């Protein structure tokens, strides 16, 4: 009547992603975490642009919208940093944000190519991913136009929106081999082997199993430029526990109360 | 084709609909129990010639109608000379009753006489044996339904003297009323807008069919008259509702 | 394809299920298969959903007439002729016919 | 023009209790835990934690509405095993299984780096 | 006890018809002493059977040996005795139809038990006379175990 | 009008990527080749180099001053 | 967003003090005749009267 | 001498349920007591239930007559 002795092993560590397994635990885990992965991962995005003066030929919300995607870097600076919601200040303060600018205006005769390179932040750790592949382009300045703003980036998760998720394409698979049963092929010889697949060449699917519970989960997740996956899974499992703590806080105080 | 087909049924069916409804938006059924208008010319002393709600009606079957001959008489008639099969369906404080008295053999004799009647009624009222037919009880479901409360468990001798069927018909074709009055026309008149129903009743239930297909005993016969009773008053037309619009 | 003959479920899955019931009486019901694993039925599950004690007699689409004639009448090869008992679900597949 | 904001599936409103334990009355020793603005992520884990516990005759959540960031969860145990104790002790190894994940997990990436 | 019926049997045929569904198939099995028919619907895939195999039936009205009439409820947490301890494959139904070749004067000689474990159907043909303990709507268990012979 | 910042299904950035799949196409290599080439697995990431319409060229034609 | 209205005693006419016609101009949406067989059909006089006369032009 | 059906219509029903939920919501004496409940039309779904409608239905006949039945006289239907 207690948990389990979960096991890890890494099969492959990039500074893009990471390739791991989980042993022993159950599905359920597997897929919070999987989907903690995607949405609770706090990260650090631009939220608030201040627009002065924008002469390009796109909307006015364009620019906004195109630099709400732009990843940040925040390896040490997303645990520091605290919520916008549950500041005691006013005014986005350095402490719990980082500031941004961009004053870019096409002089000569060629056209500019306004990149995130131009986003001159205040912070040195907090730069687009450009450290060490172009740079993504924001938007095209011609001879005429000029684009000056200055925004500020706050901490946030991909449940509140897409911008905040720092995974690309988490590759969630369990037991390669069809052995459970949980999806019946009606041909099986016409589908492909998982790449995870021990089964021989000659056989189609591994044969039924009653007793079997699902276990070796293999992930693969896939950081965008903003968290390393390494550190995406540390802080996805450090808020799913925190997550956990809260509510057992919770309960028990409603628990006494009553 | 089609397309062309549907707008132009688009276009014409809501003209038929429209001229349909405003030829008959004020009938209804006052409280006389009786269909008029607005003049107060009555159309139909009785809403669909019964007086009945079209929500509580569903398809059924005749038994009695389109038999043969030879298989009528060994399915209503309840021979009375078996010993044996009495044994078998009734219980021995019943067979010496219905062996010995012979006012019930009279009255099973009279009872099959009526059932004779009433097919000859169907025969020459149904023409082409159609079976299928609507009326408002469903008395095969109210048998079920009793049977698989009491747990009447058809295999056993069970406890329902014929009389008690018979006498227990009789008073509820007398409850089932539509045309109330004791006058004559009042009368005849009730007999003959509640006929196929009584007719369908007397059919299903018979001294026969319950004591060898059915095999109720006194207390589910007693509960299915109640079900039938309730039902068949639940099942009459609402007096004040414009039946025209809904006939539109 | 939930009323099928061949489908089962397990404890987890029943108990997901049963959630979904603003008429659950609180009681699991028997499981249909005791050993080697508790494992119930798609019908005995929907008989929960069917309220009272409910009577009536259905035929599945694909129903092969020349079946009621011959042997076989109430025990269906094909699980069809739906029979409903006290408001329990005992033979047939549920369809368009009786739903 | 009456989309609600992204806030409301996670934060708290003023007068709103994170978690509300309400007995059932139709069989004893049962409970209903409803929690407010939370998803699948912190059901389904719980859920099968208390499957695990073999003293818990029924365990199971639910989503009233997807649209609403409400769920409640069901539990039974035996007469002599209230669930609150149940959905305590399910939380508190499910902390533990976590925390001891995170450290093999830390612990293998750091043997990974050159190693 | 409980036992309304108790007999050996052995597999002769599997879906004569063709097998329809992927778990579950027809086993047109016979007895070995009282000579009565079997139609039972076992779970293939969990419980693979072939031709030939034998196997103790024993159709209880309860699982328990001191017979306590259970109410029926799924109550894993029980430390009683059952006699499901010593079978490889249970099961629970309800028996809902007993036909029989009865007459309007002689009793009859042969029934026909129709129980539906919730889907999965068995018919006990066979004499009339040790079909005594089966009446309509009423719960009983299967209880059988292949014999290893 | 212009290339997204991140693909709409995955998410991985690919705004940072037009301007070096029109150089590699230009130099020799092809569409199928330089797709992977970028480092763009899934097919849903590689719709946003190859359906992607680029606008912006036209609406730049339309300079407002000089 | 175009397509969603409602109405609470809003903006009338000038000829037929009737209510306006036109999600732009604030009116609200016609009770037609088939309506009316409907209601007629359900029995419900009073729904009937009410939406034709209380909530519809009410003068005396 | 009444020959109207002893049986309530739902019509009957639904507009004195109406309108003793209008009476009550106008401050009036309620015929129940009341469980703890606010909701007039509520109040005179008891009401109906206990049969206490201080109403009188008169069903007019064609001809011009009418009958004067009682709540608390003839059966309710629901
Ligand atoms: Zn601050
Ligand atoms: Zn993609």
């Amino acid at each position: 009547p207690y948990a389990n002795q979960p096991t890890v092993r890494i099969t492959e560590l990039t500074d893009e992603n990471v390739k791991f397994i989980i042993e022993n635990t159950d599905l359920a885990v597997a897929n919070s975490i999987r989907r903690v992965f995607i949405a609770e991962v706090p990260i650090i995005a631009i939220d608030w642009v201040q627009i002065d003066a924008n002469s390009s030929v796109l909307h006015d919300e364009f620019i906004a919208h195109r630099l709400g995607l732009i990843p940040l870097t925040s390896d040490d600076i997303v645990d520091k940093l605290q919520y916008s919601r549950d500041c005691t200040c006013e005014e986005f303060c350095p402490e719990c944000s980082v500031e941004f600018t961009l004053d870019v205006r096409c002089n000569e005769d060629q056209t500019r190519h306004v990149t995130s390179r131009d986003l001159i932040s205040n912070s040195p750790r907090v730069i687009p991913v450009t450290s060490r592949q172009d740079d993504i382009l924001i938007v095209k300045l011609r001879k005429g136009q000029e684009l000056r703003l200055r925004a500020y980036a706050k901490k946030g998760f991909g449940k509140e929106h897409a911008k905040w998720n720092p995974t690309a394409g988490v590759a969630f698979e369990y037991d390669p081999d069809n052995a459970l049963r949980h999806t019946v092929y009606p041909k099986p010889e016409e589908w492909p082997k998982s790449e995870y697949s021990e089964l021989d060449e000659d056989e189609s699917q591994a044969p039924y199993d009653p007793n079997g519970k699902p276990e070796r989960f293999y992930y693969n997740v896939e950081s965008c430029g903003s968290l390393r996956p390494e550190t995406i899974v540390l802080s996805a499992l450090s808020g799913l526990k925190k997550k956990l703590s809260d509510l057992q806080t919770q309960l028990s105080h409603e628990i006494q109360s009553d | 084709e089609g397309l062309i087909d549907t707008a132009v049924k688009t276009a014409e069916t809501g003209y038929i609909q429209r001229r349909l409804i405003k030829s008959m938006e004020s009938v209804m059924v006052k409280y006389d129990a009786t269909v008029r208008n607005s003049i107060n010319q009555v159309v139909q002393l009785r809403y669909g010639e019964d007086g009945l709600a079209g929500e509580s009606v569903e398809f059924q079957n005749l038994a009695t109608l389109k038999p043969s001959n030879k298989a009528f008489e060994k399915k209503f008639r309840f021979d009375y000379t078996n010993e044996r099969a009495l044994r078998r369906t009734l219980q021995e404080d019943l067979v010496k009753d219905v062996l010995s008295n012979a006012h019930i053999q009279n009255e099973l004799e009279r009872e099959f006489e009526r059932m004779r009647e009433d097919r000859e009624v169907l025969r020459v009222i149904f023409p082409t044996g159609d079976s299928k037919v609507v009326l408002p009880c469903n008395l095969l479901r109210m048998i079920w339904n009793a049977q698989k409360i009491f747990h009447i468990n058809p295999r056993l001798p069970s406890d329902l003297h014929p009389i008690k069927v018979v006498e227990g018909v009789k008073e509820l074709s007398k409850k089932l009323v539509i045309v109330n009055g004791d006058d004559p026309l009042s009368r005849q008149a009730q007999e003959n807008a509640t006929l196929l129903f009584n007719i369908h009743l007397r059919s299903t239930l018979c001294s026969r069919r319950m004591a060898e297909e059915f095999r109720l005993s006194g207390e589910a016969f007693d509960w299915l008259l109640g079900e039938i009773e309730s039902k068949f008053n639940q099942a009459i037309a609402h007096p004040g509702e414009m039946v025209g619009a809904l006939a539109a | 394809k939930f009323t099928k003959r061949d489908v089962f479920l397990e404890r987890g899955e029943v108990m997901n299920l049963l959630m979904f019931l603003s008429t659950w009486d609180g009681k699991v019901p028997q499981p249909a298969i005791l050993k080697p694993r508790p494992l119930w039925t798609g019908k005995q599950i929907f008989s929960l959903i069917i309220p009272g004690h409910i009577n009536c007699i259905r035929t599945h689409s694909t129903h092969p007439d020349d079946e009621d004639s011959g042997p076989y009448k109430h025990i269906s090869p094909g699980d069809t002729k739906v029979v409903v008992e006290n408001g329990e679900l005992i033979m047939g597949i549920l369809c368009k016919k009786s739903l | 023009m009456n989309a609600p904001p992204a806030f409301e599936s996670f934060l708290l409103f003023e007068g709103e209790k994170k978690i509300t334990i309400n007995k059932d009355t139709k069989v004893p020793n049962a409970c209903l835990f409803t929690i407010n603005k939370e998803d699948h992520t912190l059901g389904n884990i719980i859920k099968s934690q208390l499957l695990k516990d073999p003293q818990v005759l029924f365990a199971g959540y639910k989503v009233p509405h997807p649209l609403e960031h409400k769920i409640i969860i069901r539990v039974q145990t035996t007469p002599d095993y209230s669930p609150q104790e149940a959905f305590t002790n399910a939380i508190t190894d499910l902390i533990s299984e976590l925390s001891l994940l995170e450290e093999r997990f830390r612990v293998a990436i750091k043997d990974k780096q050159e190693g | 006890a409980g036992i309304l019926f108790e007999d050996i049997f052995d597999v002769k045929d599997i879906d004569p018809e063709g097998k329809k569904f992927d778990r579950v198939s027809r086993l047109h099995c016979e007895s070995e002493s009282f000579k009565m028919d079997l139609i039972l619907d076992v779970n293939i895939q969990i419980y693979p059977v072939d031709l030939g195999d034998k196997f103790r039936l024993v159709i209880a009205s309860t699982l328990y040996e001191d017979g306590t009439l259970d109410d029926g409820e799924y109550n894993p947490t029980d430390d009683r005795p059952s006699r499901a301890d010593q079978f490889e494959y249970v099961m629970y139904g309800k028996v809902y139809r007993i036909e029989g070749d009865e007459t309007s004067t002689e009793a009859a000689t042969r029934l026909s038990a129709y129980v539906s474990y919730g889907g999965l159907l068995m018919r006990l043909q066979g004499d009339a006379n040790n079909l005594h303990g089966f009446e309509v709507d009423s719960r009983v268990y299967l209880l059988m175990k292949k014999l290893a012979f | 009008m212009i290339i997204p910042v991140r693909c709409f299904t995955c998410g991985k950035i690919v705004g940072n990527k037009w301007e070096a799949y029109l150089g590699l196409l230009q130099a020799e290599y092809t569409e199928g080749d330089a797709l992977d080439a970028l480092g763009l697995k899934r097919y849903c990431c590689r719709r946003m180099l190859l359906a992607h319409v680029d606008l912006i060229e036209k609406l730049l034609n339309y300079a407002p001053l000089e | 967003d175009d397509k969603i209205h409602s109405r609470a005693r809003g903006p009338i006419q000038i000829l037929n003090r009737q209510p306006m016609e036109g999600r732009s101009r604030d009116g609200g949406l016609r009770f037609g005749e088939m309506e009316r067989d409907c209601q007629i059909a359900h029995g419900a006089a009073q729904f009937l009267r009410e939406r034709l006369f209380e909530a519809s032009d009410p003068y005396q | 001498k009444r020959i109207t059906t002893p049986y309530m219509t739902k019509y009957e029903r639904a507009r004195v349920l109406g309108t003793r939920a209008l009476q009550i919501a106008m401050c009036a004496p309620v015929m129940v007591e009341l469980e703890g409940e606010t909701d007039p039309l509520l109040i005179a779904m008891k009401e109906l239930k206990a049969r206490k409608i201080p109403i009188i239905i008169r069903r007019y006949l064609p001809d011009g007559s009418y009958e004067d039945w009682g709540v608390d006289e003839l059966i309710i239907s629901d």
